[PDB]
């Protein structure tokens, strides 16, 4: 790494309830803005499955992904927000920058349902 | 829809070579999109390994470049990841994914289940 | 600032087989520098030959449009096209995407009527067409006189509006001259809609009489 | 600077048939958090303005809608009076203003044509009726559907906004879906337009059957 | 409804004499609405608003001429008048009558007359 | 007339050509703003003829006045703008405040077409 873009998430882990709002933060060592957009994507990976794309280019919802997921931010500060946590949202969440090669992922945020 | 299946995982000696193949059905790997190999080490974050565009361009992650090769076989609608000089750190689950395109940048919309590569002794 | 991205007209898609989609930007201040407008395909396949048209407006707002030809098979196959508008004054760019609509399909019902003669307009007559109960809303409406299609400025057609049923409906009104209907007293109202079979065309003829 | 203001003229029906014309000042794109807007009226002649009713409505889209309806004199409006609406906003230093007057220009009686659609398979308990009203000016017009001498709700029918004709006049289309139960009671439906140029009584109408 | 205003009664006037100007209104009734004003322009000077009579009968005068000026109307002749006494050289001017239209408590002169010339010579 | 609102215009006189942008300033001794509006009007008077109303309430165009005329300003500072001067715009232009009694005009701005 070193010259690679580092992606840091917080919190590392969190526990919540059904109906609650969850907020996840993704911080980049270098900005990922280009041409009025931010090339930061959000993935959901349930246990034992492969990841699934939720949001691409910071804030654009992937087709078929529920509207309660939303992405925001610019530069080096990005936030995934689940407005109403659900039982099937128990997963680890990854952010990934696709602005600069190589593409890197964050370390992950595990969301447990209480 | 599009389906992606990984194969070729297994026990591999340290310093050995590995050949991973991803069989694509429902879409032609020459008709569009970018085709990628992404690995996840046990209990660790995802690492993007290599990609082959539909038109044929290939990109490698500097962390593994020089001991990794990506190739495709149009007739079999399959693409491959060849790795030599394996090391224990290369131990991971390897996924193939199809990347959708947004104004020069790619995101992984379709994923396979992945195959496990274990490289270690003792 | 507002941005609209339209689907291919059913006519260009099924008859001409040269579909294009248009990305329209309005209400941008004339003082503003030109807006950069770019395209992207979900597949990664190239986009090219987009045409850019600027036009001043009486309202005082500059209008910028960009038309991009698309493959008919690519479009029908499910490609996702995306339009992106960037402005120096806007902190971030606007993004619009378009794709072939999925849902129920209904062929359009077509009815053509001729207005009765009115006092003082012996040499003028108005023809009317009602196209309804079709979905999705995407439709093209042409008028043909003497097996040859009439210019688009000759007729007026409404936007598709929802019905009490599930379909949409449009009205088309065409003013025809007495000299035209005396040459040939038959006029054709044609709709082009993907659910119409075959060839995606439904039409009715009407005569002045 | 996202706020919008509109001033509508009296509907021709209210003007000549009901003979109780009103004009409405419509305000849109206002945030609920913003303080309530002060809305006042003014006449070009300096004569006083009547009490006006104020309605405020929340919307699905999050923007507040405010309207003020002001009754106006029948002879005042026809004679050429100018009414004016002013919107005062705490968040806006300058004020918005909108003005209305009887529209001036040539006059033409509306031509009326009514048609019935033939029955279609799967829509048998259904029938659709059409009306074309054209070559009238100015653009102010009202359309009503009457079934069995009793006028039908405005929510039953959909009518387009007046558009220009290739000539100098305007035209509108009105569409009404009628049930089998209605046309079997009495198979006559009336398309009535109210327009100042129509003579006499500012009414032209045509009847149509299924 | 187009409105026309015609001044009359101008002429050469001796200093210290009295002046009666009349404004004949056609096309609108001065009792029905609007405010009716007399405005004068002195040779090589700005316009000065002299006097006004509202449709309902209220009168206002400019402090500069107040006390020696009266504005009146005759409903039957649909005419209003300006009467000035103790004329001076400063009174030499063209006198215009105007109809002021009303806007939210304030009046502006939308319709003007042709004006009539008053000359005072010592 | 110490209590009277004095209106000062500048320039007093100007010569320009057809197509030019012409700009005329009106300064008030006291502000003429009320209830979110400004009660400053603009009149156009060709020589020896009677004035015509161009703009009322600072920025509202009188009916039939060409769209090339436009008024702006607030408080004590107002501006008439002729965007593209025409031969028939050879005239003197006056501002007049109707906020406070007595109504007063500015001194006039002669616009000569050179
Ligand atoms: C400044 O002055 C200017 C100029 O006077 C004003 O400019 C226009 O402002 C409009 C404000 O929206 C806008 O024009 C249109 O906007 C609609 C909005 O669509 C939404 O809302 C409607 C509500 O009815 C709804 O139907 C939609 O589903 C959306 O929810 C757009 O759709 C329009 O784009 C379509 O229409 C045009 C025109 O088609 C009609 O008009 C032409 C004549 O211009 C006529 O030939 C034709 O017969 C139609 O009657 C088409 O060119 C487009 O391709 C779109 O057509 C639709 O339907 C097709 C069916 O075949 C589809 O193929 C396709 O998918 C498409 O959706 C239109 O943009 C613009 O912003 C602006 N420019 C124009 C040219 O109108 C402005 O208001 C004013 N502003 C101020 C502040 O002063
Ligand atoms: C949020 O909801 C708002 C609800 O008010 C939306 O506001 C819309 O704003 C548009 C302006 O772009 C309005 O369109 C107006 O419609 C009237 C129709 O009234 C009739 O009045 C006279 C007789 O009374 C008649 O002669 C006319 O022909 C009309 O048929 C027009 O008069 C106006 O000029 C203008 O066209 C909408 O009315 C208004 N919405 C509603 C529901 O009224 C706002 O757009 C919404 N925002 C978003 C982001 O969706
Ligand atoms: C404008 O769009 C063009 C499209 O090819 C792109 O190459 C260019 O970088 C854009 N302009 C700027 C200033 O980014
Ligand atoms: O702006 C909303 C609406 O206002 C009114 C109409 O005449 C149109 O100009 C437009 O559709
Ligand atoms: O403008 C939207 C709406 O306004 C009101 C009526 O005139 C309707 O006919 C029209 O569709």
């Amino acid at each position: 790494g070193g010259s690679d873009i580092q992606l840091t998430q917080s919190p590392s882990s969190l526990s919540a309830s059904v109906g609650d709002r969850v907020t996840i933060t993704c911080r980049a060592s270098k900005p990922v803005d280009g041409e009025g957009d931010s090339y930061l994507n959000w993935y959901q990976q349930k246990p034992g499955k492969a990841p699934k794309l939720l949001i691409y280019a910071a804030s654009y919802l992937e087709s078929g992904v529920p509207s309660r997921f939303s992405g925001s931010g610019s530069g080096t500060d990005f936030t995934l927000t689940i407005s109403s946590l659900q039982p099937e949202d128990f997963a680890t969440y990854y952010c990934q920058q696709s602005h600069e090669d190589p593409y890197t992922f964050g370390q992950g945020t595990k969301v447990e349902i209480k | 829809e599009v389906q992606l299946v990984e194969s070729g995982g297994g026990l591999v000696q340290p310093g050995g070579s590995l050949r991973l193949s991803c069989a694509v059905s429902g879409y032609s790997i020459t008709s569009g999109y970018s085709w990628n190999w992404i690995r996840q080490a046990p209990g660790k974050g995802l690492e993007w390994v290599a990609s082959i565009k539909y038109s044929g361009e290939t990109k490698y992650n500097p962390s593994v470049k020089g001991r990794i090769t990506i190739s495709r076989d149009d007739s079999k609608n399959t693409f491959y990841l060849q790795m030599n000089s394996l090391r224990a750190e290369d131990t991971a689950v390897y996924y193939c994914a199809r990347g959708s395109h947004y104004f020069g940048h790619w995101h992984f919309a379709v994923w396979g289940q992945g195959t496990l590569v274990t490289v270690s002794s003792g | 600032v507002s941005a609209y991205l339209s689907r291919p007209s059913p006519f260009d898609l099924f008859i001409r087989k040269s579909p294009t989609i248009t990305c329209l930007v309005v209400d941008l201040a004339p003082s503003k520098g030109t807006v950069n407008l770019t395209w992207s395909r979900a597949s990664g396949k190239p986009v090219n030959h987009s045409t850019r048209k600027e036009e001043k407006q009486r309202n005082g707002t500059l209008t910028v449009t960009s038309t991009l030809p698309v493959g008919t098979r690519d479009w029908i196959e499910g490609e996702t096209y995306q339009c992106r508008v960037t402005h120096p004054h806007l902190p971030r760019a606007l993004m619009r995407s378009t794709t072939k609509t999925s849902g129920p399909r209904a062929a359009p019902e077509v009815y053509a009527f001729a207005t009765p003669e009115w006092p003082g307009s012996r040499d003028k007559r108005t023809l009317a067409c009602l196209i309804q109960n079709f979905m999705p809303e995407d439709i093209s409406v042409q008028w043909l006189h003497n097996e040859v299609q009439l210019p688009d400025a000759r007729h007026s057609t409404t936007q598709p509006r929802k019905t009490k049923g599930s379909g949409f409906f449009v009205f088309s009104r065409l003013e025809v001259t007495r000299a035209e209907w005396e040459q040939k007293d038959e006029f054709i109202c044609r709709a082009v809609h993907e659910a119409a079979s075959p060839s995606q065309t439904v039409q009715r003829a009407v005569s002045v009489n």
